[PDB]
């Protein structure tokens, strides 16, 4: 996306009815920080929620 | 396992094994004491035999 919210006021989105594909996140490894507590980051797409 | 990685999976297992170990102790000093009080009505009812 081309814009993101405030701090104060993060928005909030709901994800489901849909297939997960993680691919992306680790493929580009354009992101600073990137760290997953109480899930893999590497088998986020071995998961089910 | 899927969750964590082994770093903290690690102390996880640990703490999950001596809870395990602790409650099989327990169990088993029950059963040895249930053991002995069954031995010693086992030889009541021989020598009552």
């Amino acid at each position: 996306a081309t814009r993101f919210a405030s701090v104060y006021a993060w928005n909030r989105k709901r994800i489901s009815n849909c297939v997960a594909d993680y691919s992306v996140l680790y493929n580009s490894a354009s992101f600073s920080t990137f760290k997953c507590y109480g899930v893999s980051p590497t088998k986020l797409n071995d998961l089910c929620f | 396992l899927s969750r964590l990685d082994p770093p903290e999976a690690e102390v996880q297992i640990d703490r999950l094994i001596t809870g395990r170990l602790q409650s099989l102790q327990t169990y088993v000093t029950q059963q040895l004491i249930r053991a002995a009080e069954i031995r010693a009505s086992a030889n009541l009812a021989a020598t009552k035999m």
